[PDB]
């Protein structure tokens, strides 16, 4: 029975479902905590949010420590080669300095709840990397990437 | 009295159905059928449209609840206001720059990004069906 | 007397405004479709 447990839960496809569903639960607590009152101390709901950017942080530090190549900014720059790595990594940074405001008093408050506010829409858009290998919504996807660039060269127009 | 009120809406809700039954009928016309197998088809499509819709639009929706309104209470009303307010968003408007941000990348992302995908995606699927 | 040259403005506005360029985004993201 615990080898079956164990052959269950290193499958890649349970954990890309935990996975997701560990996000679908982040989405619905930053939700929350950009919807409700915000005080001089966090609540519950949002220290669970503050250790879910610090526990990827740690990861994407274990992703940059555990990789192919053996040189440090080696494997630093094929880490950042990839564009979602790249806003994962401006995203965290975006957080942390977030976090760092809002646990000052006013007006640094409504500082941290603005940079929250902007972090939860690029918490939404990334589910598009994921929807990236739905069959049906993968070229929808890559439809939103070539017609960034199409609009960007519509705008100067 | 307050269940005639039910029956009522119940009726008010089948109607809905018994003229949308009329399709099936359509679907017999030369000229109506195809449509209608159109209409079959475009259902999935909008389906599978409608997640990405969400994704983009009611996050911004939830950035213009917390960066306005910032004194709004728990309650139920507040998902009524993040899908209902953006829904007729058309009329409404040191560093408080970010807001605008928010609207361009709005005006940017939400109709002129999304629309013009669904006439694209429904053009598509005319000449295979 | 002469207050005509405004309307010409907002008749240029919506001739190439909207009538113009939003259909060409239409043409746009419709030729980007099959290519993907
Ligand atoms: C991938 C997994 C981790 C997603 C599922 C998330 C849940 C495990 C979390 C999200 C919301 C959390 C709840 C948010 C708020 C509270 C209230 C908190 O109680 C108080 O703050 C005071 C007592 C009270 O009035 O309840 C006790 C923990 C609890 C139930 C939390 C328990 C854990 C919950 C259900
Ligand atoms: C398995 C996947 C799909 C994730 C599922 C997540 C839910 C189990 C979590 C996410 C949001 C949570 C809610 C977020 C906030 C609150 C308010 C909280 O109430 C308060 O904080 C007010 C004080 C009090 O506790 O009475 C009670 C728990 C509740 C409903 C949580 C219940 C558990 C929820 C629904
Ligand atoms: C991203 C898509 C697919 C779903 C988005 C879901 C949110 C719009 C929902 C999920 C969790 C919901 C919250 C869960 C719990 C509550 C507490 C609720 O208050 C009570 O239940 C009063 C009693 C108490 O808990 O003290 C008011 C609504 C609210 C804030 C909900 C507001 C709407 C939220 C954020
Ligand atoms: C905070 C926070 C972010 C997050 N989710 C991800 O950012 C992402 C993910 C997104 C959707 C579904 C499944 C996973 N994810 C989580 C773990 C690190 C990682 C590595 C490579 C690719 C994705 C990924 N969960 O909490």
């Amino acid at each position: 029975l615990g080898r079956k447990i164990y052959e269950f839960y290193n499958a890649p496809i349970v954990k890309f479902w935990f996975y997701t569903l560990a996000y679908i639960g982040y989405l619905m607590l930053f939700n929350y905590i950009v919807l409700v009152k915000m005080e001089r101390w966090p609540s519950t709901q949002e220290w669970i949010v503050i250790s879910y950017i610090f526990t990827l942080g740690i990861e994407k530090m274990r992703e940059i420590l555990m990789s192919e190549p053996g040189k440090l900014l080696q494997k630093v720059k094929v880490w950042l080669q990839e564009y979602w790595n790249v806003t994962d990594l401006i995203a965290i940074l975006l957080f942390s300095v977030g976090m760092i405001l809002r646990l000052q008093d006013q007006p640094f408050r409504s500082d941290g709840r603005v940079i929250y506010c902007v972090n939860i829409i690029y918490w939404y858009i990334r589910l598009l990397d994921i929807f990236g290998v739905n069959k049906y919504l993968g070229p929808y996807v890559m439809m939103i990437g070539k017609m960034m660039i199409d609009m960007m060269y519509f705008v100067i127009i | 009295q307050p269940f005639r009120s039910d029956g009522r809406v119940i009726y008010c809700v089948n109607i809905i159905y018994w003229y949308i039954r009329l399709l099936d009928i359509f679907g017999v016309n030369k000229y109506l059928g195809p449509y209608v197998m159109m209409i079959g088809k475009m259902m999935i499509d909008m389906m599978y449209f409608v997640i990405i819709m969400l994704v983009v639009l009611m996050s911004f929706g939830v950035a213009r609840q917390a960066i306005l309104f910032p004194n709004e209470e728990p309650s139920w009303k507040l998902a009524k206001n993040i899908f209902y307010m953006p829904y007729w968003m058309i009329y409404g408007e040191t560093g408080a720059w970010i807001v605008p941000a928010i609207m361009a990348c709005y005006l940017l992302v939400a109709n002129i990004l999304l629309v013009n995908l669904l006439i694209a995606v429904f053009n598509n699927t005319f000449f295979e069906v």
